């Protein structure tokens, strides 16, 4: 209530933004079969663009 | 589910046999104990026998 | 052969062609990627080998047992922090030539990092 | 500044601060077969610590929570007679008071130990938080940047040849 | 059950001595109260001694199925708190401890 | 007083040096050397090069 507080704005418009797949900035330490969710991922974003 | 991923890096245990005091069970075929292994998946659709 | 005989071998062949009669039975609603290539799968298997045999004087001079599973440990951490990287990229791979390059960068990555890393640790044990 | 700044469940006025519910939402998304011997002890005395510390918060809501409820039933203390009506209304106070607590991040040195660590254990559990818990990653990035830390996983990150994967909010440069 | 004294008070020095040596809950107390027993009027002997080892070495072997040089071929003879008589080498070891402990 | 003020002024001498890579290097590998117990030293032909006699006599010398 007197120091710095972080802010909550966020993207709220584009969808499927947070559904974030595995890469070198996120290292791939992510739960083993989370492949096809990286596949469904890309597959999304193929298809919103 | 899931589908058996390509590749599992897997450590060998070590210390379940005590016979003769070996703690390492494998030996690669050049003469060298092995501490993991390679298993790797073909043919991810197709199912795992009983 | 003797009837036990022929029967232990009946025997011996059955358990080996588990393969051969489950590769029939497929599911249809599968993610199904490319199969690492045999060459690469024998480019793994001679890194992995090299490893080993780098790391074998260490192991075999050590004692206890509690010092060997951290070298273990730590190898295999640092293992398969290159092997979830390998896996994303060939369940991903589109094509032979992606996964033939996933695996290069994979064996490329164990025999400069990985064979750093382990001369390091072992000097440092 | 008390006589146990060595204790490690103790905190400073500047170290990273934590909610409970962002530790416990860490606490989701991560892997001890991934983590360090060191690192597996640290969360171990974070658990050790949160145990008691979550139980104690509602005692510390407390006080707050009765003033409260007494204020809502009005200017009259009248003891016994009115303890229904007080803790009636005050199971609903108390959870409020518990709410902004929780959601009220606290100091600790276990805290900026984890996510500060500049080792391979601090480097995961960095990097988990940003993939699997972007919206936490965000407030603690923010803060780390506030608070003079720089890690590649950062999103205020100056210097980095890939464009950040989160919303990036004001701050001075 | 299998030691010489019908309680570990009326076994003297060594019986405490495998106490301290070893954990309250650990059983290779009770080897190590063997190996006492083994070398109650042979330590103080150089062939007594030897005799000692060898007779714990029959002791594991009758415990556990063993093979021959097993016992020959033990890498560190030495026994920690968190020792456990759960194979012919640590009982063998916890044996060795015991006739060491032994003063008479 | 009088000997020791003598023996610290006599015998006092800054180390007008820099410390060299090979004793940078040592002083990092002295963190776990202890007196209590040798260190058992194992000779790994792929991480120590040369040879076992050679490089065992230059662990004696150095540690
Ligand atoms: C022999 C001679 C020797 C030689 C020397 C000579 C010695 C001579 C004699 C010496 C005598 C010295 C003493 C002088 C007299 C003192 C009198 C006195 O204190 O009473 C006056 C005091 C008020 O004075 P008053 O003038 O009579 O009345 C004022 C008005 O009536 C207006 O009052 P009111 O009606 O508006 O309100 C009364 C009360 C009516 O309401 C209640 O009673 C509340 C009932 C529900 C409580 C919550 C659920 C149950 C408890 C859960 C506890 C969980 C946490 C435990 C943590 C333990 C580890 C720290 O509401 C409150 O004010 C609430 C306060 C108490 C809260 C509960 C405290 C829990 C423990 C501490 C936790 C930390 C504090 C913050 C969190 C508090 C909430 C948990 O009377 C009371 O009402 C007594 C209340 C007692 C509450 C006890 C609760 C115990 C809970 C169980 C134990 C928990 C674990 C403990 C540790 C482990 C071991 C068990
Ligand atoms: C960490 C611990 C705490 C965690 C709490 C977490 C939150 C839980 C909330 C759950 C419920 C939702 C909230 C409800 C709010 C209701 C507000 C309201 O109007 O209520 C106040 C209302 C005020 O009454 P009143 O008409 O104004 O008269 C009071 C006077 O002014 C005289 O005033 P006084 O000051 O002298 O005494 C009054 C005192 C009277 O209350 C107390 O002293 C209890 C304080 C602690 C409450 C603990 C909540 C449950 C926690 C989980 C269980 C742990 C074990 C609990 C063991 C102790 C019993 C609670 O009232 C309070 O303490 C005020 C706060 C009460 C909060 C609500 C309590 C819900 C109780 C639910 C269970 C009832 C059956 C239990 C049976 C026994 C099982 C072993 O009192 C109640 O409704 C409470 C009744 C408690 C009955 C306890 C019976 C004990 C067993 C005796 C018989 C044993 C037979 C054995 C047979 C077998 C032998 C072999
Ligand atoms: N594979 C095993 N087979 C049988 N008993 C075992 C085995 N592993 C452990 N134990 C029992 O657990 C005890 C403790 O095991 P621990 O992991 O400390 O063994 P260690 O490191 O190989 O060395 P040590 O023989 O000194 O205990 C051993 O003394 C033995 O009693």
């Amino acid at each position: 209530l007197f120091d710095f507080n972080p802010s909550s704005i966020k993207f709220e418009k584009y969808p499927f933004y947070y559904w974030i797949n595995s890469s070198q900035l996120t290292e791939f330490n992510q739960y083993r079969k989370f492949v096809i969710r990286d596949s469904i991922i890309y597959s999304l974003n193929n298809y919103i663009i | 589910p899931g589908e058996v991923l390509p590749l599992r890096i897997i450590k060998y245990p070590l210390g379940l046999e005590t016979i003769h005091n070996n703690i390492f069970e494998n030996t690669n075929n050049e003469g060298n104990v092995e501490l993991f292994r390679l298993r790797f998946n073909s043919n991810s659709s197709k199912m795992q026998h009983k | 052969m003797d009837t036990i005989q022929k029967m232990n071998y009946e025997a011996t062949v059955n358990m080996g062609r588990q393969d051969l009669i489950t590769r029939e039975y497929t599911f249809y609603s599968d993610y199904e990627f490319i199969p690492i290539q045999e060459d690469r799968k024998q480019q793994m298997e001679d890194a992995l080998n090299n490893l080993h045999k780098i790391i074998h004087p260490t192991v075999t001079q050590l004692k206890k047992k509690a010092n060997v599973q951290e070298i273990q440990d730590r190898v295999f951490r640092k293992l398969q922090g290159w092997e979830g990287e390998l896996n994303t990229c060939v369940f991903s791979a589109k094509n032979v030539r992606d996964s033939n390059f996933c695996a290069d960068r994979f064996t490329n990555r164990i025999n400069t990092e990985g064979v750093e890393f382990v001369k390091q640790i072992l000097r440092e044990y | 500044m008390d006589n146990n700044y060595h204790f490690w469940g103790n905190g400073d006025r500047q170290d990273v601060s934590l909610s409970y519910e962002d530790y416990y939402s860490i606490l989701d998304c991560l892997l001890d077969e991934k983590l360090s011997p060191q690192g597996l002890m640290k969360f171990k005395n974070l658990h050790e610590v949160s145990m008691y510390g979550v139980s104690y918060v509602p005692l510390y809501c407390f006080p707050v929570a009765y003033g409260i409820s007494h204020m809502l039933t009005g200017k009259v203390r009248r003891g016994h007679s009115g303890y229904r009506n007080l803790f009636s209304l005050m199971s609903v106070v108390l959870p409020f008071t518990c709410w902004y607590a929780y959601t009220t991040p606290i100091p600790r040195r276990l805290y900026t130990e984890i996510i500060c660590s500049n080792n391979a254990d601090g480097a995961y559990v960095r990097n988990r938080i940003k993939q699997q818990k972007p919206g936490i990653w965000r407030k603690l990035s923010q803060q780390l940047y506030n608070k003079n830390f720089r890690f590649p996983e950062l999103n205020q990150d100056l210097t980095a040849t890939e464009f950040p994967l989160d919303y990036v909010a004001p701050h001075k440069f | 059950a299998q030691t010489a004294h019908q309680n570990r008070y009326q076994g003297g020095l060594c019986y405490a001595q495998c106490n301290e040596l070893f954990s309250f809950w650990n059983p290779s107390i009770q080897q190590c109260w063997k190996g006492c027993d083994f070398g109650v009027g042979r330590v103080n002997d150089p062939e007594g001694r030897i005799e000692a080892q060898q007779m714990c070495k029959r002791w594991a072997a009758e415990l556990y199925w063993t093979y021959k040089g097993e016992l020959d071929t033990i890498k560190d003879l030495r026994v920690h708190a968190d020792m456990y008589p759960t194979t012919p080498q640590n009982v063998y070891r916890a044996c060795l401890a015991g006739v060491r402990r032994q003063k008479f | 007083y009088s000997t020791n003020k003598e023996a610290l002024i006599q015998n006092f001498e800054p180390l007008n040096r820099k410390f060299t890579e090979e004793e940078v290097e040592q002083f990092l590998r002295n963190e776990g050397r202890s007196q209590e117990e040798k260190r058992n030293w194992i000779y790994n032909p792929h991480i120590h090069g040369s040879t076992e006699g050679e490089w065992k006599a230059d662990i004696h010398e150095k540690f």
